[PDB]
Parts: C-alpha cells; structure tokens; sequence
C-alpha cells in the first residue's frame, strides 16, 4: 500500500513542462485495408450488427456450414443426449413399476431383464439405433411404456432424418472446388490492339470442368461526386472485352482475362508513377460458375492492390503442342515479361491519336 | 496465511508496477548525466606558459577555423586579422553568416578545427577554461540579472568593496538609482530586477565589466533601447573606451555601428572586405554599399 | 521491443550502487533477519499451543516474550535504515547532477529545451526523494511476506507445491498482463 490512502494530496506546484513526444512512424503503423484476401476471406469485419435471432434460427445453414469437427461433436452430442434422456426415462419407469426389486416369479417385468442403469441404457440404445439384442423386450404390462416407445423411435427417426440431410449438405459442398481455382499472383497491363489493357490470368487444376463460368470484375475506389458525395468503397463494375459482350467464359486451359480501357472505364486515368504501394486501388475479379460434379455453384475471388500490378508487361505463353495432344505447363503460369509501353495515362493515349490523325 | 495470501500477490504487483513507473524518473536523471563534455584539459604549464594575466589586449587573429557541429555548414574562413594594443576594432559583420557567432566563439565555445586563437601572442587554445574565461569582460544582447544581493550579482567572486565597487557602478551610471537604492551595493535584487530598468541593465553589464579589472570588453547593441537611452549607452561606450581603451563591438544597428575604428564583413562566410580605417570602408563601393 | 521498459537490475542497481555497500548490505540484513524473526514467532506459536492441547509452559512463554521483543526491534532497525539509505541515496544523486549539469557545452543547453532540464531536474528528484524510499519499503515487505507466506504453506503441507508451480504460472501470467497495460 504505497499510496492506498496517501495520494489525496497534491502539491499543484509540479514543474512538469513539455517534452519530446517520440511518436512512432505513422507509415509502419497504416497497412492497406485490402476488401478481399488473395484467396477469398473477404477481410470485411462487420460492426454493430442488431441480433434478432436471425443467425440461430435458420440452424440447418448453421450446421452445414460448421466444420467438420464441430458438425462430428454435434452429431455425437444430439444422439448421446437423446440416448441419455431415454435412458432416464426407462430406468426411472422400471424402478416406480417396482419390477427390478422383488425379482419374484409371478410378476411380470413391463422391461425384461431390467436390473440397474446400464440395462437401461442398453435398451435405450437398441430401441433408437434399432439393433434390438432381444434380452430386453417390451411386455404387454404397462401401456405407458408403449406409449414411450413409440415417442423414441420418432424421436430417434426424426434426428436421424435430421442429421442425414444435414451430412448430405455437407458432401455436397463446394468451397474445397474453388481453391483450385487459380489466379495469377499479380495482374499487368500492356497494349493490346493499340488499346491499353488490364490482363490478367485464371486457371483450373481440376480435369472436371466447371459449367456457365461468368467473370466479373470490379474496381474499388473511394469516389466523390461533384455533388458532395463521399462513397467509402463505390464499387464499379468492369466489361470483360468478350466477343459478344457477355461475362461468360469457357475454362479448359489457363487463360487471359483482358479490358480494354475506354473512356467509360474508371482506370481511364492510370500513371504508371500513380501505381504505387499507397494507393487507392483493388481490382476484385469473381469468377462464377455451377460445378459439374455436384450442381452446386461456387465463386474464386481474389483482388489486385496498386502494388500487385506490374505496368508494361505481357504473360509468356504456356500451351505448347509437344505431342498429338495439347501440353499446358504450369510452371510459367506467373511468369511475366516486360515489353515497351507508352509510360503515361491512357487519356494521353487516345489524345496523341487524335492529334496525329488531325495533324 | 493461506488467508493473507490473497492480500500479499496484490500488494506484490502493485507494489512493483509502482515502482517501475518511479524507477523511470531515476533513468531520466542518469540520462542527462549520459552528457559528459566541456573538460577543463588545460594542457600547458597554468601559471608559467602565460604571465601572472593577459592584460595588453593584443590578442591577434590567427587562421581560426570555426565551427559548432562540423557538420554542414563552416563560418569563418581563415581570419588573418589583428587588433593592436588598445585599437577597439568594432566590426560588425554580414547578420546572417558570422554576426553573432563570431563573437560567441571567441570565448573558445565552439570547435576550433584548426589554427591559434592567439591571446596578446600566447597560445589561449591549450589555456585553463576556468582562468582564462574570467579575465575577458563581454556583453549579450538579452540581459538577465541573477537575484540577490547587488555586491553577489556585480561582483560575487571578487568581492569587491564599497570604495571600489560603489564607486565604480555609481560613475558608471544610474547614480540616481543608487541613491534610491535602499541598501546601496549590498541590496537584493528583487527577482533580477523585474521593475528596474531595461537600458540600466546594459549599464550594469558594463560596469559588472569594469569590475573585473578586464582590459578587453566585448559589446553587442541592445534588441531594443529608446531614442534617449541610445544616448545613454553611447556615453557608456565613450566612458568604456577612456577608461578600459580596448573593446571589439559588433553591433546589428547598422545606422549606429558606424561610429568606431576597424570594419570587418564575413558574408556568406567569408571575409570579403577588411578594413583597419574606418574611412577605408567608407571610401569603397560595395563596401559602402553594405554599411550604409 | 521497447514496451519491456521493466529494469530488473538496469535502473535498480544504479539507485542500490548510490546508497552504497555499508547501507545495502545492512538494510537488506535487516529486512530478511526481521522477517526471520516473524516466521520464527509464528512457528513457535503453533508448536506451544499445540504442546498447551494436550497438557514448561512458563518457559513457552518466556520464549515467545523474548521473540515479540526481538521482532519489535528488528521492525524499528529496519524502518530507521530504509529511511536513511533512502535519504543518501537521494542526496548523492543530485549533487552529482549539478555537478555534471555545470560542465556542460553550450551547444547542449542551446540544443536541448530548458523545459526538458527543468522538468527532468525538479519533478524528477522529488519522486526519488520522497516517493522510492516509501514505495521500495512497501514493495520490500509485500514480496517477502509473500515469499514468507507460500514457504510456511508449504512446510505445513507438502502437498501444495505440486500444485503451486500451475498456479503460480497463472500469477506469472496475470503480473505481465497488468504491468503492460498499467504503465
Ligand atoms: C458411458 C457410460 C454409461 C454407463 C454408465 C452409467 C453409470 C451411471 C452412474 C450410476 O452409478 O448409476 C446408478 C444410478 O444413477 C443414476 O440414476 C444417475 C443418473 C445418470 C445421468 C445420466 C448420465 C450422465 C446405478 O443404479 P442401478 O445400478 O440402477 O441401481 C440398481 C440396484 N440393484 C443392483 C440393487 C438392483
Ligand atoms: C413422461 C416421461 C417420464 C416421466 C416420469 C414417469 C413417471 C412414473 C410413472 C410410472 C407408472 O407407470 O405409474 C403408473 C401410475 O402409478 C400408480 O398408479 C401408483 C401411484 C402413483 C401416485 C402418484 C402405474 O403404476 P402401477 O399401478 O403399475 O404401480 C404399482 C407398482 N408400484
């Protein structure tokens, strides 16, 4: 006690002035909120949210979801609870029954060859698993265990109804299907067709394809308005330059997801110096799609921060005719190489056009 | 005992965060005991390398490489200068190269890279920073008065008495105050003298200066000083010269440093224009130019 | 990294090495023998009510007398030389300062601010001289009350150290928490 009751005086002649602060480098402290991680895992905590009751009321959901290491607990704990409590109830209606007391010759037991707990419990277990060893039946002496059996063997079929549907969601899971999904680690732009274009590449390792695969692509941007306006992430939507202007996308080999920039696109005004580590740019992509196997759709996500993407580049190729068929070697699938580029805003691209075409 | 456990742990952490956060204001005090420098290393014969006191003021110039950091930036840049015995040479120089160092340095306060600061011809760089700093009266352009008593901030080590020490300050200036003194030489100085003067202060200085029995007195004009106490400090300087006849002034009142002998310019750290007449400077172009 | 401002023996030893060695030696002496002596008269304490149960009696008496008298002096002694290794302490600390503080460059009082000096001067040296002899005494008799209580426990009960070493890991882990935090 060093200051327990003594520390109520104070001297308020203190000398205390001002002093260096030593503030640690903001820089080191800031890190780039990314919206999406590389693979998925959308890094978007959510704050304040009001529980009704919504998260616990659709439990099926819940439960599929789960892991399978809680699900296991979950499936040992719904049949060893229900396995106990009519455990309870059988042995507790022997001993008011008063059948495992006397063991006298001419009353008739309501449960055969009931003698303590365990009995009680092994039937308990033979009635709902329906195995029935037959060294415990069910006499005719007393409706009430009639009627007990009955509420067991529903109890029992409507928890095994219950945890089959729920295993057969889980089966059919596809979340471990999009993580052969691959995505090229960082994303390049180089002119394409006298147009300057965001490449990039996607790949399957799966030889099991995936049906109605639809890309589509966005740019995370904090906008502001002329009007005031301030949106924290105004996401904006990405043409894929298709052949028929649609998101669709036939995946068989790795290949080249491209957009032209026009000046509708909103990294109309990229400067390869404003491509830096702290900036504001994330180039989600979702690739989409019905999984052939299973009919169950998925998506592969993945983002493209300023400093993932590599100005004046183009990808190697990677499909090679080696032998009668067709050689894909993954190898290269990262592998960049430079090319020359007009280093500068694609606005000064479509303008140095202009101006040679009317000079 | 099992039962005075549980207030033993507390008391034991508490106790020993409290002393953490005491034992940091003891690892602030041996931090500023971590500044070891400014060592009285006189490395000469004390008493026979120099005479009993420089008094001739004849202390010459010679080749005095400046600097505070040795960093970035130099001032001085070989100043073959001398100040004969009893020439007060008051040269004020570029206010923006070599003003106020200058004259702050030639106390051996700054790190003299290379040369002599020759004192009267004797060596005053291998010289006891105790002795030698106490023999060459100055003066700064911010006064401060330490409080107490009027012998104790004139004179403390000296001592001087009232025949010569009252005598002294009196004729010097503020004759008026000293008879409105109510203690006279011996009377304290109320918190440096909060209500006394501005330009009496100055006047102080100089005859605190004249109290040493210093020969040389370094000056520097005031931040600020009233038309009428310009005078005073003009007559003061005039009383300075006829009775210590050595004094190096580098005033920053360009339109009152003119009054003197030796002019000497240190622009853009070096010393452009030297000049032991005062009309030499004034008979040049970019010289005058400068000083006017 | 510099969040373990805790000095063990960095900052501690410095303040001990101040007082000096004829006044540690004698304080740190003191403090175990009067703790000693609490332990003995507890001990003895037990050993003659417990004689007393089942019944030189006079002579328990006279014993546990000439041990509360003992404790009662060991107390004082203690105290006086806390205060006074405190008090030296205190003193040579800030002679030395301003010793130092005078030798200085006047480079250094330009560069460094006189709120910093001042600050670290004043309010500093009246933490150290009127604050860390109190709070090293209570500190002092808290940790060795402690160390005192658990040995007694133990000697009445072997048992408990089994048991005492996952317990005290938890009070470890609970002592590291609080003091980051705290400071
Ligand atoms: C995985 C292992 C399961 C198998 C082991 C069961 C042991 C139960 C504990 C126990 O001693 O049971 C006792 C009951 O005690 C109760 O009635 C306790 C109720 C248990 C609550 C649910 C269990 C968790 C046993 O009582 P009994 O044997 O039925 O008494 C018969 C007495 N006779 C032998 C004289 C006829
Ligand atoms: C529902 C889930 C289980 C709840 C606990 C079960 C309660 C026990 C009921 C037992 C039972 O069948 O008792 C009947 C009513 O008791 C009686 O008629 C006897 C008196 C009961 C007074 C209350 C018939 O018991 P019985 O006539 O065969 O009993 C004579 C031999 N003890």
């Amino acid at each position: 006690m060093l200051s327990r009751k003594g520390i109520i005086p104070e001297e308020y002649v203190l000398t205390r002035l001002a002093e260096d602060p030593t503030e640690p480098r903001y820089r080191t402290r800031e890190r780039r909120a990314r919206f999406v991680s590389k693979k998925g895992n959308c890094n978007v905590a959510h704050k304040n949210i009001r529980e009704q009751g919504r998260f616990l009321q659709d439990v099926f959901t819940t439960l599929v979801d789960l892991k399978w290491p809680h699900t296991l607990l979950i499936f040992t704990m719904s049949f060893l609870c229900s396995w106990l409590l009519f455990a309870m109830v059988w042995w507790l209606i022997a001993f008011a029954h008063g059948d495992l007391a006397p063991g006298e010759g001419t009353n008739v037991p309501c449960v055969t060859s009931i003698h303590s707990f365990s009995s009680a419990f092994l039937f308990s277990i033979e009635v709902q698993v329906t195995i029935g060893f037959g060294g415990r039946m069910v006499t005719e002496e007393c409706p009430l265990a009639i009627l007990i059996l009955i509420v067991q063997n529903i109890v029992g079929l409507m928890i095994n109804a219950i945890m089959l549907g729920c295993i057969f969601m889980k089966t059919a899971q596809a979340h471990r299907r999009a993580e052969t999904l691959i995505f090229s680690k960082h994303a390049v732009i180089t002119l394409r067709h006298g147009r300057l274009c965001f490449m990039l590449r996607v790949g399957d390792l799966r030889k099991s394809m995936i049906i109605s695969a639809t890309i589509h692509m966005q740019v995370v941007r904090k906008t502001t308005s002329p009007e005031g306006e301030v949106v924290p992430l105004h996401q904006v939507d990405i043409p894929m330059e298709n052949g028929v202007g649609g998101n669709s996308i036939f995946l068989v080999a790795p290949l080249i997801i491209y957009h032209v920039i026009d000046s509708n696109s909103p990294l109309y005004d990229l400067a390869p110096s404003d491509l830096h580590h702290h900036q504001d740019l994330e180039i989600i992509v979702i690739l989409e799609g019905v999984v052939e196997t299973t009919g169950i759709t998925t998506q592969a996500r993945t983002s493209y921060l300023a400093d993932e993407i590599l100005w004046g580049q183009r990808f190697v190729p990677i499909v090679a005719e080696e032998d009668g068929r067709y050689s894909v070697d993954y190898s290269k699938f990262g592998n960049t190489v430079k090319v020359p580029t007009p280093l500068c805003t694609a606005r000064q691209l479509d303008e140095d056009r202009s101006l040679l075409d009317a000079l | 005992y099992a039962l005075m456990v549980s207030n033993y742990l507390n008391w034991m952490v508490r106790n020993l965060a409290d002393m953490e956060i005491q034992l940091g204001a003891v690892k602030r005090i041996h931090a500023l005991l971590k500044t070891e420098a400014e060592s009285y290393e006189g490395l000469l014969a004390p008493s026979l390398i120099p005479k009993n006191w420089p008094d001739q003021g004849k202390i010459q110039i010679q080749n005095l490489s400046v600097r505070y950091d040795s960093s970035l930036k130099p001032v001085l840049k070989h100043v073959n200068t001398l100040i004969s015995p009893g020439q007060k040479i008051g040269i004020c120089g570029r206010t923006g190269s070599g003003k106020s160092s200058f004259s702050l340095a030639f106390f051996r306060m700054v790190d003299m890279f290379e040369g002599r600061i020759i004192i009267d011809g004797i060596d005053i760089a291998k010289l006891p920073l105790h002795t030698l700093r106490s023999r060459l009266s100055i003066i700064l352009q911010d006064p401060v008065l330490f409080s107490g008593t009027i012998r104790f901030n004139l004179d403390p080590e000296k001592k001087c008495s009232d025949s010569t020490l009252w005598e002294a300050l009196e004729i010097a200036q503020l004759k008026l105050v000293v008879k409105a003194l109510p203690g006279g030489l011996d009377a304290i100085i109320t918190e440096g003298g909060e209500n006394f003067s501005q330009g009496q202060r100055q006047l102080f200085c100089l005859a605190r200066a004249f109290v040493r029995k210093t020969s040389i007195f370094i000056m520097d004009e005031a931040t600020a000083s009233i038309d009428m106490a310009t005078e005073n400090i003009l007559q003061k300087v005039v009383m300075t010269a006829f009775a210590d006849r050595t004094v190096v002034t580098i005033a920053h009142r360009v339109h009152t440093i003119l009054s003197a002998d030796l002019v000497m310019v240190l622009k853009r750290g070096a010393i452009l224009e030297f000049d032991k007449p005062e009309t030499l400077l004034s008979q040049k172009d970019s010289v005058f130019a400068s000083f006017v | 990294l510099h969040q373990r401002a805790k000095i063990p023996w960095r900052a501690c030893t410095k303040y001990l090495s101040s007082a000096g060695i004829l006044l540690l030696s004698l304080l740190v002496f003191s403090q175990l023998l009067k703790h000693m002596v609490l332990v003995a008269i507890d001990y003895w304490l037990a050993k003659w009510t417990d004689s007393a149960l089942v019944l030189d009696q006079s002579v328990y008496a006279m014993v546990f007398t000439l041990l509360c008298s003992l404790g009662i002096v060991l107390c004082l002694v203690t105290s006086v030389t806390v205060e006074w290794t405190g008090l030296k302490v205190a003193k040579r600390l800030h002679r030395s300062l301003l010793n130092r503080i005078i030798l200085a460059p006047m480079r250094f009082f330009e560069t460094t601010p006189l709120g910093s000096i001042l600050n670290r001067f004043s309010s500093d040296c009246n933490t150290i001289d009127q604050h860390i002899p109190s709070t090293l005494e209570c500190l002092s008799r808290s940790t060795l009350l402690c160390v005192s209580a658990l040995t007694v426990i133990s000697y009445v009960t072997p048992v408990f150290l089994v048991a005492l070493l996952p317990l005290a890991v938890v009070c470890y882990f609970i002592q590291k928490y609080f003091r980051v935090a705290s400071r």
